[PDB]
């Protein structure tokens, strides 16, 4: 494949991953 | 209610008095949370992008 | 003994008559900011 939509999605899904990580962590070793 | 209850306003100023403590110790938790935030999202944009950064640090 | 239970209640909240006013002012507007923030923060959770 190696194309840009890969990277893309990668890219969204860590986005992703660290607002869910900071909305739990600000909610809130 | 209090004065039904039978006793002094004594014991709603000391829960009150706990109450505010407890609300300054939650803000400044907040605080501590959000400066930490902050530094993290600083750090972030130093990593990712110079230009954000300079915008924060000398233009503002 | 309910007549000394009333005096003492009324000399009660004389003594600290602004005083009451200004603890409840106080607790009022810690109430309302804890609610802001709690709806701050559920808002950005719910947007996030």
């Amino acid at each position: 494949m190696a194309d840009r939509l890969t990277q893309l999605q990668d890219a969204v899904n860590s986005l992703a991953d660290q607002f869910c990580n900071a909305i739990g962590v600000l909610q809130q070793a | 209610e209090y004065i039904d209850q039978g006793r002094n306003p004594q014991l709603y100023t000391k829960e009150c008095l706990e109450r505010a403590l407890a609300k300054n110790e939650q803000v400044k938790g907040k605080i501590d949370t959000m400066k930490k935030f902050k530094s993290l999202l600083i750090q972030e944009l130093s990593k990712v992008f110079p230009e954000d950064m300079a915008k924060y640090r000398s233009i503002r | 003994r309910q007549l000394f239970v009333r005096l003492l209640a009324l000399v009660k909240w004389a003594n600290d008559a602004g005083k009451v006013e200004k603890c409840a002012m106080i607790s009022s507007f810690l109430d309302q900011q804890a609610i802001l923030f709690v709806d701050t923060a559920d808002r950005l959770a719910s947007l996030a």
